[PDB]
């Protein structure tokens, strides 16, 4: 009956209670208690979420939809549940007391998720995405209050090369266009190198490998080594002449490198050490695609197969010295050979560790301008704008669909007042004048977190990427609607 | 003290107080335990008065070197 | 229906009044005159100490509440190795006086950001107030008045003038003065319950538990040589019984 | 290694001292007391592989024996042995010991010292209250917070003379007065709490001083953990 | 001197502004009105709040 969807709206409640206070870069810091005497104190909003235990079966929803933002975005996480949360609180005497039926509410949602939408491209902002200043401001984001505050100037150097290496243009009505075409999976992949500086951290194109040489006695300089990949090493499969013959097959073209996935037996090392060519063993199946396409040498897995149109081409070096108290193989070269490796150095493992996971979420925003040119109002002026608009919208509907459709600017204005809840000031004082000077200041009056007082942001300048602000309201309208789908819960297998 | 249980801990202080004597000396064991358990009772009457317990153990030190010294 | 948004400050109201029970545990306990107090649990032996990190580590609290303050003595004693009573007691009493400001209305973060305006400003007066004392050999003298502060905080006073030179020549005598480093691990320490705490003396050399017990050993060997003598002086069996 | 009855007799005739079953640690470091080097083999033996050393006398004592190596020109170590009747007296003082060798420990890394008794905790409240009265270049309603900061910090000078019975407020007030006449002349005097006489007392005369290092983070240390007390709005109950 | 403060706390209160903002706009204007030589008298405002 309409006790489950009472339930739906306070399991709702019950998630986004903890997550309150929880919004904005002034979020305070949780106390989680568990059962076997651990405490948990990060102010995280996302990863207290994990450990806590919920009964309503609604409430996992809203884990599992959080979880798919955290990978894509870094923030934004609590934003789209206090948004979709509040959607309810506004709508709760709609559905009960107005006997309102529940798809006209879901009905109005996606339409005013279209409308909402096209108020965001109306007041987004023209950014330079070639601009390498312009992102150090943008990037800040994930930068402060943190422990890369001090190498930020070298942050964004490494952050800009990454990004502008791998993208594509590609543009045309044909086939369709990805905007810059960016892919973090493959090519974004940083690997952890231990020892050396930060400051003169670089970005690397090509693929790098810790393993040392295997032999003693051997030339640390090669002019032009060209790569050699195979599946099956080199062993037995008469017993000398089987590791021979398979070493004879790729020494028809006369290789002055061989790399091997597998280990290589001592036997295939002598045959090997007279033909003037490097022997490395181990190598991980994973990076074999990505050594393909910085070389292009065929992989081919039986030897005899192995085809001659491989080439050693844009190597550029084979210096083999030691860094950090380990021998290193350096790959890159002067071009891009659609791909990069970035290469974090440091003092110790604790601080690259720290380094890794801050360096992905800043790539993350760094794309987030990258895709959508377009910059969007922080601390709540983006939220407050949106509300302004749907009051004037709402006259011109005419219909049913009108009373859920005024719900969603009191939905709009939470946001905005919760940086106020955790900024000391009165709420209902600063909420009034802030609505008014929207209309005639251009959308750009917000509020300033260390001070509280209402400012304009023209001067400290807090722009966020648009496809936040999009992803955020798209995802709360479908996980509002979603827990108004199920009108009833039954139990059992 | 050996064959009984003591379940106070605050017993168990005159107790390892008493095996003390019974060590080193090895004579004047009941003269340590009876005169410790006095020293409490007329020190109830300080702190019920008002008197810190600071002041009281600082004047067993002093009344302490006195008593060593006319010995 | 029913929208809220309730009224918050519960539960920490109490966490404050958890604070100040645990603030009365190191009150009486911060002070050369203070009191001291015997925590002895499951373990059967008696133990009497100030010190607040060892207060905590041998007593188990289920209140949250004391769990990051146990946090903090470890920290403090990791790597300033002192004062583990006294921001017990400071923890405990900021946070009484900023209770009687909850009912006023005072958000809590501006609570947090005036103390780290009070704590940059406190760093300008610490700097002239401090004073930088000279490397020179000549301040054993001066050493044996700093020695004293943590000394008459966990005794009665009496043993303090026992322990005065000892540990006062003990850091001047194994470490040469030079800019070098210090390490506290190659001081031994021997733990004996037979003679009295009265009767302690200081040790220059290293004691060994073991020796040789022979009834013509002399008393007292002047300038004696030492060798290490790694071969077995003893007879020896086969591994099997023999 | 252990010794056998045959040598007994023999080391008596020559006054050589024995002794056996010694600790593997213990041995390491009387290379460093002693100076000789572990010599393995006997016909290997050299006259320079004797070290030197001082009087040793061993204790006599049924239960155990002692071996003093001390009294060495260049020992480069030292043992500090903790005597006891009790058990709680022999954790009590091994605590004091530890206490004292890191409060001198921080002596010799920093030069700075400052005084004790609460000589610094009043002077702090009394400095940070009047700074920002006249400068008033923080906020005003940050202020408010500001004056629960100063009012914390002057409860150790008060808590000393709890213990004891003394009145808080009646040593509050000697003290204040002393400051003020500070205040008016361009010389420099320290006022700390005497807790035997009562009355006010000189911080560089009595000799009470602590660290810089331990006093500069424990302003900053209680402060994040005080804070962090305050910021958890709700106590979090999951995970079962 | 803190018990007299309650009154101008209590008129506030009611009215739904932030005593806390109040309190320091009289008392800095108070600091300004003895520096230029001469008399004038604050009063909190209920309606406005200032």
């Amino acid at each position: 009956g309409r006790q489950a969807q009472i339930s739906n709206i306070t399991a709702a409640k019950a998630v986004a209670d903890v997550i309150r206070t929880c919004l904005g870069p002034k979020a305070m810091l949780k106390m989680l208690l568990d059962p076997m005497g651990g405490l948990v104190l990060t102010n995280d909003g996302h990863a207290i979420l994990r450990e806590i235990d919920v009964a309503h079966p609604a409430a996992k929803s809203m884990l599992e939809l959080s979880r798919t933002q955290d990978e894509e975005v870094g923030d934004g996480t609590t934003t789209v549940i206090i948004l979709a949360g509040e959607i309810l609180a506004q709508c709760a005497p709609y559905l009960i007391e107005k006997n309102i039926h529940p798809v006209i509410i879901i009905q109005a949602l996606k339409k005013a998720l279209t409308d909402a939408l096209e108020v965001i491209k109306q007041v987004s902002k023209p950014v330079d995405v070639e601009n390498d200043a312009a992102m150090k401001k943008l990037i800040q984001a994930s930068i402060g209050t943190k422990y890369v505050i001090h190498w930020s100037e070298k942050m964004c150097e490494l952050a800009l090369d990454a990004v502008k290496t791998v993208r594509k243009d590609l543009g045309q009505t044909v086939e369709g266009e990805p905007n810059f075409e960016i892919d973090i999976k493959r090519y974004v992949r940083v690997e952890k190198i231990p020892g050396g500086d930060v400051l003169d951290s670089r970005v690397l194109k090509g693929v790098l490998l810790n393993k040392d040489v295997v032999h003693p006695k051997m030339s640390r300089h090669i002019e032009n080594p060209r790569v050699v990949l195979l599946d099956c090493p080199l062993e037995y499969k008469i017993e000398e002449e089987q590791v021979q013959l398979m070493c004879e097959q790729i020494l028809a073209v006369r290789p002055t490198l061989v790399i091997t996935e597998k280990g290589v037996s001592d036997l295939a090392q002598h045959y090997l050490l007279k033909g003037g060519c490097s022997v490395l063993r181990r190598v991980k199946k994973s990076d074999n695609n990505r050594i393909a396409r910085v070389t292009g040498a065929t992989i081919v897995n039986r030897v005899e197969d192995l085809k001659e149109s491989d080439v050693g081409t844009n190597c550029g070096l084979f210096k083999v010295e030691m860094i950090g108290d380990e021998y290193f193989s350096f790959l890159d070269n002067c071009k891009e050979p659609k791909a990069c490796t970035i290469m974090l150095r440091g003092g110790s493992k604790d601080i690259l560790n720290e380094i890794d996971r801050n360096l992905q979420d800043a790539m993350a925003v760094a794309r987030n301008v990258m895709l959508s040119p377009s910059l969007s109002p922080g601390g709540g002026a983006t939220e407050m704008a949106v509300s302004v608009k749907l009051a004037e919208k709402a006259k011109q509907l005419e219909g049913i669909q009108q009373w859920p459709y005024q719900a969603v600017a009191d939905a709009m204005e939470c946001i905005p007042r919760t940086l106020i809840q955790n900024a000391g000031g009165d709420p209902i004082r600063l909420l009034s004048q802030l609505r008014a000077k929207h209309a005639q200041g251009n959308f750009t009056t917000g509020i300033d977190g260390d001070k509280g007082k209402i400012v304009d942001m023209v001067s400290y300048g807090i722009w966020e990427p648009e496809v936040i602000k999009q992803q955020s309201v798209k995802t709360a309208i479908e996980s509002a609607c979603l827990l108004l789908r199920v009108d009833d819960i039954v139990s059992g297998v | 003290l050996r064959e009984l249980d003591i379940v106070h801990p605050a017993v168990k202080v005159l107790v390892m107080a008493t095996e003390q004597q019974k060590i080193d000396m090895g004579d004047g064991t009941n003269l340590v335990m009876i005169l410790a358990g006095e020293l409490l009772n007329v020190s109830e009457k300080l702190i019920s008065m008002g008197l810190s317990a600071v002041e009281i153990i600082q004047g067993y030190n002093m009344a302490r070197k006195f008593t060593l010294k006319e010995l | 229906p029913k929208a809220e948004s309730l009224r918050r400050d519960a539960a920490l109201k109490v966490n404050v009044t958890s604070a100040e029970g645990l603030q009365s545990v190191l009150e009486t306990n911060l002070g050369p005159k203070g009191t001291l107090k015997m925590l002895v649990d499951g373990a059967g032996n008696i133990k009497l100490t100030k010190d607040g990190k060892v207060l905590l580590t041998e007593m188990q609290i289920q209140s949250p509440t004391a769990v990051l303050i146990a946090r903090a003595a470890a920290a403090q004693d990791e790597i300033t190795g002192d004062g583990t009573t006294t921001v017990v007691c400071l923890v405990g009493e900021l946070l009484r006086q900023a209770h009687r400001f909850i009912q006023e209305g005072v958000h809590p973060r501006i609570i947090t950001d005036g103390f780290e305006i009070a704590r940059k400003e406190s760093m300008k007066f610490l700097d002239e107030f401090k004073i930088s004392k000279t490397n020179l050999s000549n301040d054993r003298e001066f050493l044996l008045q700093v020695a004293r502060s943590s000394l008459l905080t966990k005794v009665d006073a009496d043993l303090t003038e026992v322990l005065t030179p000892i540990v006062t020549d003990a850091v001047l005598s194994v470490y040469d003065a030079q800019a070098d480093n210090l390490d506290l691990h190659m001081v031994e320490i021997m733990q004996m319950q037979h003679l009295s705490p009265k009767d302690t003396t200081f040790i220059k050399g290293l004691v060994l538990d073991h020796g040789g017990r022979h009834p013509d050993m002399p008393t007292r060997v002047k300038n004696a040589y030492v060798l290490i003598l790694n071969v077995s002086l003893e007879y020896e069996k086969t591994e099997v019984n023999s | 290694k252990g010794i056998d009855p045959m040598s007994l007799d023999v080391f008596a005739k020559h006054n050589i001292l024995a002794l056996r079953r010694a600790k593997r640690r213990n041995m390491e470091r009387l290379q460093l007391v002693t100076g000789g080097e572990a010599q393995n083999s006997v016909e290997d033996l050299s006259p320079q592989i004797l070290g030197f050393s001082g009087l040793v006398y061993q204790e006599t004592i049924g239960e155990e024996k002692f071996t003093y190596v001390t009294e060495n020109t260049d020992p480069k170590s030292c043992t500090i042995l903790i005597k006891g009747s009790t058990h709680y007296a022999l954790a009590q003082t091994k605590d004091a010991v530890r206490d004292g060798l890191r409060a001198v420990a921080n002596v010799l890394k920093d030069k700075n010292i400052i005084p004790g008794a609460g000589a610094f905790y009043i002077a702090l409240s009394r400095y940070l209250r009047s700074a920002n009265m006249n400068k008033l270049g923080a906020k005003g309603k940050t202020k408010t917070g500001i004056e629960a900061f100063a009012e914390a910090l002057l409860v150790i000078p008060k808590t000393l003379v709890k213990n004891s019975g003394f009145d808080p407020l009646d040593v509050l007030a000697m003290v204040e007065d002393e400051l003020d006449d500070a205040q008016d002349s361009d010389e420099t005097r320290y006022v700390g709490v005497d807790l035997n006489i009562g009355d006010s007392c000189d911080p560089t005369i009595e000799g009470i001083w602590d660290s810089y290092r331990v006093l500069r983070n424990a302003i900053t240390g209680a402060t994040g953990i005080a804070s962090n007390l305050l910021l958890c709005d709700e106590l979090l109950r999951a995970g079962r």
